[PDB]
């Protein structure tokens, strides 16, 4: 159970993972003359972005309650794919996710990671109330889930992990491609995806084409004193594509 | 649990010398708990279904620790076991705890009839039963404790007919906008 | 389209065995029902047909509901509706859409039309709709010269007419319609499908003339989605509805009672 | 031609082919 | 389908004779008529295809009588109805299945609705109808979200249109409908049908909104059995009946007279 | 007219009958994979208990009013058929029954034995009541026809024997697989039978899927003091299968 | 080192064991034609018997001295199988026995598992006795070995375990077909056997044709908390087979 | 074909075969 993997510039590898699910199968590729809307030759900024990036350290307890983010906002700060990004009206791209989740022999605990589409966030308050820009495009920096305190809450989406922060049963989430981050089973998990649109390509700062999820679905522990432990998050962005270029965007 | 991811998952106990029962289960599709998963809502949104079910387990626990335990299914017409000799009389497997991480098995499909009703009334299809084949033994100093997560899918073998406005979910007056 | 027989399986054991896996891979589970029982053949022979897309999405089902009154003082102004067309307000048809990221398909449209009186006759009643499109000007009166349709789709019942029905083709500008969507219009406001879904409104009035029977109209309006297509399935709603292209399911001073069900003890089926 | 699962003939005739909403498997 | 024709059968005796037999063996006695009559040969050329089964039980008759009243005080609330499907209380078609163990048809279900007025007019009234199969949300109220249906068979009528039908294919999870059951649901009570045949209901429901006049709907429900087959014929009902899938026949305060009369003496045809 | 019979280990005869009917020519058969509903290989005794097994004797006068049978029921306590029965949810068997009745050459009267199907047998009082379940299966014990006070009689079934307990004419019984003890015919008679239903296989325990019915169409007598005879029958189960291992019904 | 088993309708696995040794070699069969001696065809339960059945839960410490069983009466409870024994007067079956005995990483220790024939046991007492009934049939409950006040002693077998229990040198007990738990090693353990007579088939209450041995040759000890283990054997009849049925055996 | 019993051509046209309801001996 082990893999090497490389892109752009870039390379990773656990030597305790079974292998990803391609999404519904489908090795990334470019988009198609046969299918195309954009009428220029698209940016293909090839190895230089097409290649690894990665998230600050989120770190998980017992008493930790899930992460996800919304891409492609969460690599906005990408360096060339988070300008080509930018300085674009539109764009295309798929992903490879590999999470980062090592522990010892001597832990315990179980984390889903579930790649998700559009995964409409539902409000936090109820009534004449939707999800604020702030929020849905958290950057980087993603969306943790906390007890506490959230400002401006009626433009906050809900913190309800085990309703997806939809209004739908986790457990069934396993519709989606995903895996388990598994403490026996792995130290590591991964999954790649195409791109995917209703749309040949699509408005990436205005519309998060894809979106990615981890929920402490059994809770973390060891009897050590390292009673908890990071994880990250690196990404490639795949066929990677911007069309309509013009300034940068705000 | 409900309000939780913990209504997904079991807690063992590696303290117990025991041959007893950890969980039961029914079998019918449209029954609770079944029918909140994805094929429970399937066959909710239907009257009539068929062929056995794939059913699925994880020794989710400190990877240093080891335990065999006994998955079971009882065909109808009698009560849910209440011994682990009852349930070895019943369809089941014993977990070799290997590296590999799951076991996966199937209740068979013993209908009378070629479908059966999704929903039972007064009606049954059978139980899930699991117990302590082994005492689970972690080494010393590990968490006391251990879980365990269970899926289920149809399998290869499955279908349903006659489908139907689901019972799983109610609308109560008009839906605002 | 039809499942295999299944066959024979001999009572054996071996150092090859296929009922363990890794879960975690993401892939589903060993699949093999005659790994673990020493089957009989049988001509296993089951159609999964009526578990086909143009069957389960492909049977109609009531989307919206267009009531009227018949108000006398200003019959030439009020005695018309507008309604914005969307699945996302009546829960058995949301729920079969509420399934996946994107959904294509033409669709069998049907009229129910109801007359109900508050007197003691209704006599002869005819009754005008419209596929008003976005940026068709929006009829403001029962006399509105809106009402002229050169190339809306407009169509006509009266009292004892049969049900009026039509085809309408896929709409999307996009190749498929949005059951979801991640952000918003590009100055971002009505985040998710309250962007994408703009497919205009459906709208109806009586083309009768000002007359003396106070009376309620009522179509109830429905739909089937037939050719269809659908696009990577996603969990289905647990929880009553709340707010149409809002995902929204925290109601105000409520609790998320949800399909699941409680007991007594997990060892107590 | 005849109905592949089945013993009879029958065709579309409605003018524009999206009206027909009527698929095979 | 037709007998044979009968031969010219020759005036003789012999010791081969077969007009004894043992019916006592169970099987039908000696079987021949030209045995002992000297017939002419007649071209017997009567058809038997009236007494096909696709004849028998294929000619319609009524099921059930949905009779309702509108209720006006909460319109909203009362005015639906549910009957649970048997062909077990109308005697003439009970008696037809009541004759086997099992049968098999796909069904013609045909709507006679009818409107009888408390009131000085009717005006224009729509109702629904829904087969509710067991599991599927049975509406409470004539507001219940279930009158929705995108998957259910519901339809519709309205005052002046002609008789709604639709063919329905045979149902059961078994093979054949069961006519007669020898036991229980397995926890042992409702003995014999009333454990095997759970098709679940039939609802109707009006469908026109609160209005001023008070109407009785009733609805004679009719069908017939086609593409049909039976198994193993069974002696026919001899009384009236009483309680549906229970065979029971001593009805209360009452005693059990047949279809069989007496004469005086048993010498008097 | 005469026969020998042998299924299993165990053989029988008579030598004044008339052949069975094999009820509607059917030879009995195990299932076929073209029709089968359960997924495992079956349970097949074979010899072990598709042979004969015997009730408790009956016995009848002039006065006597007739006896019935539900089966498997009836067979429940036949040892490896018994037991094989009670530890599966589901089986099936079709059966060959003789029914043992010598009388003298100086002896009339004559008996119907009908054998039947689901024969849902009406109740004994009027009104919302049903058979309890005590007395559908009153297992090898049978239930003889009596004049007077069996207790619980709002779940006792109806004892109206003329109207074949189910308000149905006696005498169009013929309508079955039946035939005569007659005494002058015959000191025995016979009938075999498959498996039936509307299902494949069926929960033996829970629904006596054959039933039979002997009656006193013609009053036993004799001059000698000899005033009475017993009955008995034996069975033997056919093709007998069973599926869905587990516990011992109760 | 990882199994799957298969019988009748139940499974089994280890996937820390080294292959069971087939003893002498010969993968179980039923009786030929050319070796019988019963004249009938005999009963095939076939799946609904030749499947698993395990006993009640033993444990074990470093004090722990012992168990054995003796077969088919170890098993005179199994359902189908134990009836089916109860019933004939003769029968046959081979066994498939795996052992269940996990322990962490962190376990020491090591039982031997050895299948034995006739092994006829000593008396506990010296002198005119013999073993008694209740003893040498002691079904599923089996024999642990204990210290101390086994009434009825001049009947009792001899506690005395690495005399085999019948004067013979334990470690030489290896001449038989067997295996070791050893934690290190394995998890789990297995053996498999024809049926073995003198006779072509054996009347089964009456003598166990089989039995089988488990002994704490190395004492269990770990340092945690989980001071013992319990152990629980699982076993599957063989081409099981019956001939002389009549009633139930007492 | 034509109608075995008969003189005249008529065959199915609705569309799934059960809801035909109509069958030869």
């Amino acid at each position: 159970r082990i893999i090497q993997i490389t892109r752009g510039d870039s390379t990773i590898t656990s030597q305790d993972v079974a292998n990803a699910i391609v999404a519904y199968g489908v090795w990334p590729h470019y988009l198609s003359s046969k299918d195309a809307s954009a009428i220029d030759k698209p940016s293909q900024p090839d190895t230089s972005s097409n290649r690894f990036y990665t998230l600050r350290s989120v770190t998980w307890s017992s008493s930790s309650k899930g992460w996800w983010w919304k891409l492609p906002d969460a690599l906005k700060d990408m360096g060339i794919f988070g300008e080509n990004m930018f300085y674009h009206y539109l764009g295309r791209s798929g992903y490879t996710i590999h999470v980062q989740c090592n522990a010892s022999k001597f832990h315990q605990g179980t984390l889903i990671v579930a790649l998700i589409p559009e995964h409409q966030i539902a409000s936090a308050l109820h009534g004449n109330v939707n999800v604020g820009y702030n929020y849905t495009h958290p950057g980087e920096t993603g969306r943790e889930v906390k007890a506490e305190t959230r400002l401006n809450p009626d433009l906050q989406p809900t913190e309800e992990y085990w309703l997806n922060f939809d209004g739908t049963l986790l457990g069934n989430i396993t519709i989606f491609p995903h895996q388990f981050i598994n403490l026996r089973s792995n130290n590591s998990a991964t999954i790649i995806a195409p791109y995917v649109n209703a749309v040949p390509m699509d408005s990436m700062r205005s519309h998060n084409n894809w979106s990615l999820v981890i929920i402490p679905i059994c809770p973390l522990e060891t009897s050590s004193a390292i009673n908890t432990i990071p994880i990250t998050i690196s990404i490639s962005p795949m066929c990677a594509e911007f069309s309509g270029a013009r300034a940068k965007r705000q | 649990y409900i309000n939780s991811e913990n209504m997904y998952s079991v807690v063992l106990q590696s303290s117990i010398n025991a041959p007893d029962k950890i969980f039961s289960i029914r079998t019918d599709v449209a029954s609770q708990p079944l029918a909140t998963t994805l094929i429970g809502e399937i066959s909710s949104y239907f009257t009539h279904w068929t062929g056995s079910l794939r059913f699925s387990f994880m020794f989710c626990g400190t990877a240093n620790t080891t335990v065999k335990l006994l998955l079971a299914y009882t065909p109808p017409g009698i009560a849910e076991p209440t011994t682990r000799k009852d349930a070895m009389l019943g369809t089941h497997v014993i977990w070799d705890v290997g590296l590999q991480s799951t076991i996966s098995m199937v209740v068979p499909w013993i209908s009378a009839s070629h479908y059966r009703n999704t929903s039972p009334g007064r009606s049954t299809s059978g139980y899930i039963t699991c117990w302590y084949q082994t005492r689970l033994v972690i080494p010393p100093q590990t968490p006391p404790t251990a879980r365990l997560l269970c899926f289920v899918s149809g399998c290869k073998d499955f279908c349903l007919r006659m489908a139907r406005d689901t019972n799983l979910h109610l609308q109560s007056g008009a839906i605002a906008q | 389209l039809v499942v295999p027989n299944i066959n024979s399986s001999n009572p054996t054991t071996s150092n090859s065995a296929p009922a363990l896996d890794a879960a975690e891979t993401g892939h589903t589970s060993s699949v093999q029902p005659e790994d673990v029982i020493e089957t009989r053949y049988v001509q296993t022979s089951q159609t999964r047909d009526e578990m086909s897309l143009e069957s389960f999405l492909g049977r109609s089902g009531c989307i919206h509901e267009s009531k009227l009154e018949v108000t006398l003082a200003n019959y030439n102004k009020e005695n018309f509706t507008v309604w914005a067309i969307n699945l996302q307000e009546m829960a058995q048809i949301r729920r079969k859409f509420e399934l996946f990221t994107y959904t294509r398909f033409d669709s069998e449209i049907t009229l129910v039309p109801c007359i109900s009186a508050l007197s003691q006759d209704i006599g002869h009643i005819t009754m005008q709709y419209m596929y008003v499109p976005p940026g068709a000007p929006v009829p403001n009166s029962r006399d509105d010269y809106a009402w002229q349709s050169g190339t809306n789709a407009s169509v006509f019942w009266q009292h004892g007419q049969a049900y009026p029905r039509f085809s309408l083709p896929f709409l999307s500008v996009a190749s498929a319609y949005y059951m979801f969507y991640d952000g918003y219009d590009e100055q971002d406001q009505n985040y998710g499908t309250a962007n994408t879904n703009n497919m205009g409104s459906l709208c109806s009035r009586i083309v009768t003339e000002k007359h003396i029977h106070k009376v309620h109209i009522m179509t109830r309006i429905y739909h089937k989605a037939k050719h269809v297509k659908a696009w990577c399935p996603r969990p289905p709603r647990a929880l009553e509805y709340t707010r149409a292209h809002r995902t929204n399911f925290k109601i105000e001073d409520r609790s998320i009672q949800t399909a699941i069900v409680t007991r007594p003890i997990i060892t107590t089926a | 031609a005849q109905v592949s699962r089945q013993n009879y003939f029958n065709i579309n005739y409605f003018k524009d082919a999206a009206s027909n909403g009527a698929s095979k498997l």
